[PDB]
């Protein structure tokens, strides 16, 4: 799981070699930042029942025809499987911010993430405009470092989803 | 691979929650301790050759048979195989050092070591001793190095101790 | 499983497993990375003599056989 | 006298055309490539690697 | 060839445009280090000979370049070699009171690293000898002109390696 | 003729059975020819 | 790889026999067969999309567990994974049913895969279950298609059924 | 085993792909041809026993000191060998034909086919003979696509012969 | 492969020296402006999409020549591998920035790339144009992003410029 | 690999010794006896196909139902590899001929080979008779060969013999 | 790869010819001397390291700018690089010397040489000096050894010569 101190150890041991200045100082990066980064995680953690409902709400005022009878956004399901899924993106990104890289990102939504979202008919579009939105909110919540952090990562799922 | 952040969030993920504030402080001390850590880690890597020769000559001083023929450290080749295992254990205990956490020791090291050593031939108690002289110099030297700022360390080498003694239990 | 698809005739369809135990040569220390000796190969009927060639030349010890397919 | 030098010159003088190593990589561009990096799958890797 | 003043002129002809205010500009600055160009140019030019003298003797000569199997051995070679560095001095002379390396390009440049490997002359060599001729330069003009000068020596050594 | 390449001496020494094919014409080698760089030379074309 | 003739072939062979009357009219209906069995084998191409999504899609509304943490087609990696293994399946079978044979979809899909799954934690009553899905639904289609001439296709969607049954029954 | 059906289906498989128009058109060949290519099995099939003799007869008419003592036209064994191994060609002939491609004769016959008859002393002169008599026969048990499928398999294995 | 210190480096090595004072305060200087260098850095790598995209939307407004048949851009392969070449042309300019030297573009990236162009009819103009509005737009962004603190950029985004600006002159 | 005086060196190794001059001139005797060796050799491999053939020959002639359809050396695929295999142990036994050891034969080929026929469906018991075959030709021709000098070889007869019933014990 | 028996039967067959009286004898005569010739190659063999070693002090004695920064054989991975070259000739001269032919050393080492150097950079008349030293110390060696039975050795050491000289004259 990609994190600073798990990318230094791999390249040592892909190299047969124990970690050295270069790689000591890359951790101290990664422990140094730690402070924004979890003080970012904290106001994601608890805002989160309230930035998934504004998200979620986003992707229908945007795209209105999603909420008409026959649509995918009808119904409690579809609503519930919503919410649910751009809280799963908040959830990863938390623990992104907590792991210090991109890796539970990488490994629990990216991998594998347009192959799902084709065989189940969900535009990436609405995904990119609840996440547009989570960053219009979080503008408020955060400021400096601890911002940069919370953008670092929601601007990530964001490439990943176009 | 993990670390002791993404072990913690493994099992948040596992409960499908973020993580519990008991978990985030628990990682946030060991933010708080990590400039101990870095040099705990650079006591094992600036210290790597010595660690390795030192619990060699004293792992031949007590098991003379080893460097008999017949024993597992004789001819040449075997030496330099076994002093290469000393440095590889002593490379992985200093990797999960610096991760807080054992997996990488245990998956990339450990995980069958003691079946290979058995088909080998190779006297697994005599690796495990190796392992217990290579922590106690290691330790030696995470507790007495060169102009660091004095403190408490000894959170630090029960963990350096644990990953030492995993890997001997592990192979004995 | 194995390798999957195979060639197209009746004596390629049939794939073996063998589990060996490559030993240390002579002549070298080995400094790179390095793996356990023990593994496997499944390997298809067609190619089998070379395959067990290279591996009783290099060494090794074939521990087990296996009918996998056929 | 074949091994004459400057007026002494002494021992830290460069030499006449410098080359500064991993420059003949550089000038074939081949510097990610000589020497290659080495790529292997370890047991139980994670999707990343 | 075109100097500071030309590159602005023949920029803006392209357009079709009257040079226009930050055009200007650039042509103050160009006439406020006018006198020190050409206070600077005449000092290397009456000095050239002991300059020149300065550059091979910390950067060539006592070496394996002069003797034999060298490529400036032979009484030819050595005075091909220092005539090539009398090129290189007066034209970065010329790019400087320019303030346009475009001459370097047109009439030293182009073709000239090929040239040197069909006749084996080595390139690493050359351009030390540019970068003593570019140290004894800097030297010589002072503050006022030393980082001006020193460019379009770094301009004619990057343009061979 | 694919297997010949994988199956031979040359591929088990070097790469074994784990590390993915990497480029070696470019460092000296055992028992080779030295027409084998300047060829590796013509053979690379750039990094891109 | 075996056809239905190449199956003949062999067992004639093992008597020392040039084919039987028997076989040799069992082979032209085959050939009688083969324009419906072409447009079987076309109908799961031209729907294997919507065959695989439409199992899919029910296999998670009745089984809901699969898409919950500690779930076994939970996060994206995993359904992904889920998803290409059911049109693995579907692709031998499309496969046998052209051959009119088993023995591809047994030989380079079937053989091992239950161990495969069981080493994986992978649930094999929930992969039985998607296959029986999709042979539904592969039916369905095979049955009621774009304006194929009228006639009696049940012989051949046994026949894909017992292909199905075979992948579960192997998996479960 | 080599047959039309196969080959597609290999070639699916190999790029991890549905059968498509491409490989279900080729089938369609495979299928339209079966009347011809069972005719002449028939044909083949049932006249086996004769033209098993004539060929046989064809090697030491051609061959005459064959059949002479000290040699291997002689005595009931090579003799009896002999016709089997004919029989064996005509055999796989016919399940050529049946099956739709060269398969059975590339398994059975044609791979292995000069080591053993280079360690057996057995010259393929003969079997080319015996071959090219049993091709001047069936031309006149057969006629139109029928008889082009017969050449096409007997011509097949004596260029495998050669 | 170089970055800004390295370079100094290796110069200083080419006298046989230990870096001038002159080349240490050149290099303080870069330690001191590197928080705005992670920002422009990051300005890029969170708008890569919309750098490649709106670069390639006004190519091809432009050039519409490019999607028609017999254009470089046409039919959806080729289109496709311009769309990354953009996108591997500014990967190699975010390194360079990062590592405040082009030598990473050009060894890895420019090196050899007009020659290749030649060879496949790719029209290096087209090439060099798209290169130049992925340049307009990722300065945009360099420029003007969400709450960075207020300062001048301009020393950094000159700088990005010239990568830009050397990947165009190589290619054109 | 072994050979005789390898053998040797290995045992006096595991001792810690010189070589005792009771090994010396046992290993002298093998340098007196070497040019019977090279003719026994030579006689195998100037007979290799000879001797294969005749082997083959004679294996049919008493096992009838190898050569049938169901027979483990029906079609012409399977003459070949068994064949083969005859040439391969033909082979090895000449090399531990050269070598007045067995390690070469018991390491490179009969080192699972029992368990390979057996996977595979050959019958053993025919194939250590085919080996059996190979001795009594092999060493006729050791025994009677083109002009070499008279004297006694009975002694490399039995050696060969050895490793051909080593052979066709550890198969059958 | 050629030998002088070798070369001999080359040019023979291009005459469709068997071996003349002439070469016939020349060879004998090369089977007369070759006591002498292994000697000759044990004499480069068993100073390798020193030929290597000897030859190098001195290049770089003679050359003192290679040692410099800005020279060839600095720092130590281009000293590593040059050491090993001049061990690789001295290998293939020792090869040719045993072989009685140069083609070994112009066909797997000369050809090709000069131009990696030029590409290199590497001062090719400072290899050719390096070549000529070697050359001295190992006709010395050739010349005067250990208890070798006194004879005249001139007809080799010549050829060795021609041998040094082909790479000198190859690589200036
Ligand atoms: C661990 C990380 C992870 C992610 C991100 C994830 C996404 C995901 N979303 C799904 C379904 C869904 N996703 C949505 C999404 C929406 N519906 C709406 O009202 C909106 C338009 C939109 C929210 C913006 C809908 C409606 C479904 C049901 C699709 C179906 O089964 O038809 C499914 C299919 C399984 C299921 O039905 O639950 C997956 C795997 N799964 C994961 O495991
Ligand atoms: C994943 C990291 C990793 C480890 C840990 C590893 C262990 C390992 N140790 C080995 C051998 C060995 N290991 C030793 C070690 C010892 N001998 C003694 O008597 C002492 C008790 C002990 C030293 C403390 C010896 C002597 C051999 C050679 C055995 C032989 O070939 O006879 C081998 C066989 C391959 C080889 O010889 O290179 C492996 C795979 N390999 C790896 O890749
Ligand atoms: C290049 C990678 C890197 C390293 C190595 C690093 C070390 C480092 N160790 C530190 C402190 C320290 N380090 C130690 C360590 C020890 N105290 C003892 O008595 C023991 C012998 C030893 C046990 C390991 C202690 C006690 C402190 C002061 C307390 C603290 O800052 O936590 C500090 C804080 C500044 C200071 O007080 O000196 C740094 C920056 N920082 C880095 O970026
Ligand atoms: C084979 C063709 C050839 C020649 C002749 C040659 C000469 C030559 N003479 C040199 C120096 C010199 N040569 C002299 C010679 C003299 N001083 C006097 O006053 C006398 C008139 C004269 C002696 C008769 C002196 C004094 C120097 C040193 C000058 C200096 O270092 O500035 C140098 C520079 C030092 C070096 O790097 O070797 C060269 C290349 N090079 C060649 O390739
Ligand atoms: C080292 C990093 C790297 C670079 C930079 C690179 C460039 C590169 N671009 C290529 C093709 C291509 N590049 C383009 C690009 C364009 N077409 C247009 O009309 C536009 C002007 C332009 C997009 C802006 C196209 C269309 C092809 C396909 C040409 C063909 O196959 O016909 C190819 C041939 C191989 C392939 O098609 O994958 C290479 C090697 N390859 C690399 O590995
Ligand atoms: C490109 C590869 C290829 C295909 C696909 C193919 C199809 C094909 N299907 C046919 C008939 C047919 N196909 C069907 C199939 C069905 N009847 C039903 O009611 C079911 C819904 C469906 C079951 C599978 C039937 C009943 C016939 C008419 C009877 C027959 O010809 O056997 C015919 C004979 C002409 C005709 O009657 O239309 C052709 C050529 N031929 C080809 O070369
Ligand atoms: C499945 C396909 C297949 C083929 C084609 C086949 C050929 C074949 N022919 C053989 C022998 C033979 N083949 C012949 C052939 C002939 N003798 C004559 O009178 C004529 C000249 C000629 C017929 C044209 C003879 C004489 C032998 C006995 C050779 C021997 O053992 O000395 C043998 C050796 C085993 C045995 O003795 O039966 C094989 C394998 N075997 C197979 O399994
Ligand atoms: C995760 C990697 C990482 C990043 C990205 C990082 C950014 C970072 N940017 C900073 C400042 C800044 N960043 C900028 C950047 C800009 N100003 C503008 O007006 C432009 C729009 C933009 C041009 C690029 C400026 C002006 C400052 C304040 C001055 C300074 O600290 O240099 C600071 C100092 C604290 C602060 O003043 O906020 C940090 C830590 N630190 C890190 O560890
Ligand atoms: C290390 C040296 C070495 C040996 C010894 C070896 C044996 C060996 N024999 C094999 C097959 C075989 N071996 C035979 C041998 C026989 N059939 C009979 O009926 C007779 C009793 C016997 C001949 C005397 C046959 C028929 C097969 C093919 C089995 C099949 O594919 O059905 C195979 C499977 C791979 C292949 O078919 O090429 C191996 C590995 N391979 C090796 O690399
Ligand atoms: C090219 C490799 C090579 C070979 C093959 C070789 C053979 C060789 N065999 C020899 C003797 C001999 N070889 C034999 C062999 C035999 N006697 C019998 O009656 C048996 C039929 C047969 C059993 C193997 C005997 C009895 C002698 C004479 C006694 C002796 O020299 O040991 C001799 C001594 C000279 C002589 O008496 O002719 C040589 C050089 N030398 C070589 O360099
Ligand atoms: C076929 C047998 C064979 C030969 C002969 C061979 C030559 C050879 N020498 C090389 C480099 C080299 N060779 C030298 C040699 C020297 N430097 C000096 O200044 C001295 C004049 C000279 C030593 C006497 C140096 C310094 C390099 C490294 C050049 C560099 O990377 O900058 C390289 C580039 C690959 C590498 O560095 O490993 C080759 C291929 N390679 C081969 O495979
Ligand atoms: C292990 C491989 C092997 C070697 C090395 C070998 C050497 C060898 N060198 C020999 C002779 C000799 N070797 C030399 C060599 C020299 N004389 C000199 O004065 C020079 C310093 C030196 C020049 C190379 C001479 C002069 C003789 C005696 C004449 C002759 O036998 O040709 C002889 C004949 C017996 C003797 O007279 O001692 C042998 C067997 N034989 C072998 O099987």
């Amino acid at each position: 799981m990609k994190t600073v101190i798990t990318e230094v150890i791999a390249s040592a041991d892909s190299q047969g070699r124990f970690l050295n200045n270069t790689e000591l100082q890359a951790a101290n990066g990664r422990f140094q930042r730690a402070t924004a980064s979890m003080e970012a995680a904290r106001a994601l953690t608890s805002n989160a029942d309230s930035l998934v409902k504004g998200a979620v709400q986003e992707v229908y005022n945007k795209f209105p025809y999603l909420t008409q009878p026959g649509q995918m956004g009808y119904g409690d399901t579809n609503q519930a499987k919503c919410a649910r899924d751009i809280s799963h993106y908040l959830r990863f990104i938390t623990y992104s911010l907590v792991a210090g890289g991109t890796g539970p990102l990488d490994d629990y939504i990216v991998a594998g993430l347009r192959e799902v979202n084709r065989t189940f008919n969900l535009s990436p579009s609405w995904y990119i405009e609840a996440l547009k939105h989570i960053k219009g909110k979080v503008g408020s919540q955060l400021s400096g470092q601890p911002l940069t952090e919370a953008n670092a990562y929601i601007d990530y799922c964001i490439n990943a989803l176009s | 691979m993990q670390d002791a952040f993404t072990k913690a969030i493994v099992a948040a993920d596992l409960r499908g929650s973020f993580l519990s504030e008991q978990e985030l402080n628990q990682l946030t001390n060991l933010v708080k301790e990590s400039n101990k850590r870095l040099d705990a880690v650079n006591a094992i890597t600036g210290n790597a050759a010595e660690i390795i020769s030192d619990a060699a000559h004293k792992l031949f001083a007590e098991q003379t048979d080893l460097i008999r023929p017949g024993g597992n450290a004789y001819p040449n080749r075997r030496m330099a195989a076994c002093l290469r295992d000393m440095e590889i254990i002593l490379r992985y205990v200093s990797y999960a050092l610096l991760a807080g956490d054992a997996s990488v020791l245990e998956d990339r090291c450990l995980n069958g070591l003691k079946e290979t050593y058995v088909a080998l031939g190779t006297p697994t108690r005599s690796v495990a001793r190796a392992v217990q002289l290579m922590k106690e110099t290691a330790i030696g030297y995470v507790n007495s190095p060169s102009g660091v700022t004095r403190g408490d360390c000894s959170a630090l080498v029960n963990e350096a101790a644990t990953y030492f003694d995993k890997a001997a239990a592990s192979i004995a | 499983m194995y390798n999957n698809v195979t060639a197209n005739t009746e004596w390629g369809r049939k794939v073996f497993k063998i589990t060996v135990a490559q030993f240390p040569d002579a002549d070298g220390l080995d400094t790179d990375n390095l793996s356990q000796s023990n593994y496997f190969v499944t390997v298809p009927l067609a190619r089998l003599l070379p395959e067990m060639q290279l591996i009783k030349n290099k060494g090794g010890k074939v521990l087990s056989v296996e009918p996998v397919v056929s | 006298l074949r091994t004459l030098g400057p007026p002494e010159g002494g021992m830290l003088r460069p030499a006449v055309g410098g080359t500064a190593e991993a420059a003949a990589q550089k000038q074939l561009g081949i510097t990610a490539v000589a020497p290659a990096s080495v790529v292997e799958l370890r047991p139980n890797a994670s999707e990343e690697d | 060839m075109q100097d500071a003043i030309t590159a602005v002129i023949n920029n803006y002809d392209v357009q079709g445009k009257y040079l226009d205010g930050a055009a200007l500009d650039k042509l103050k600055a160009y006439f406020t280090t006018g006198a020190v160009r050409v206070r600077a140019a005449a000092v290397i030019s009456s000095n050239a000979t002991t300059i020149i003298k300065e550059a091979a003797a910390k950067a060539l000569i006592y070496s394996d370049l002069t003797r034999p199997g060298g490529n400036m051995y032979t009484t030819r070679r050595y005075a091909a070699c220092i005539r090539d560095m009398d090129y290189f001095l007066r034209y970065a002379t010329y790019a400087m009171l320019a303030g346009d390396p475009s001459i370097l390009d047109e009439r030293v440049l182009n073709g000239l690293k090929e040239t040197y490997n069909s006749l084996g002359v080595p390139i690493a060599a050359t351009v030390g000898g540019i970068q003593a001729m570019k140290e004894v330069v800097g030297g010589l003009v002072g503050p006022d002109a030393a980082k001006e000068a020193s460019i379009y020596f770094d301009y004619l050594s990057s343009g061979l390696s | 003729e694919i297997d010949s390449y994988i199956d031979s001496d040359e591929y088990i020494e070097t790469f074994g059975e784990n590390i993915v094919p990497y480029f070696r014409g470019f460092k000296y080698q055992t028992n080779q020819s030295a027409g084998g760089f300047p060829r590796m030379v013509k053979l690379w074309g750039g990094d891109a």
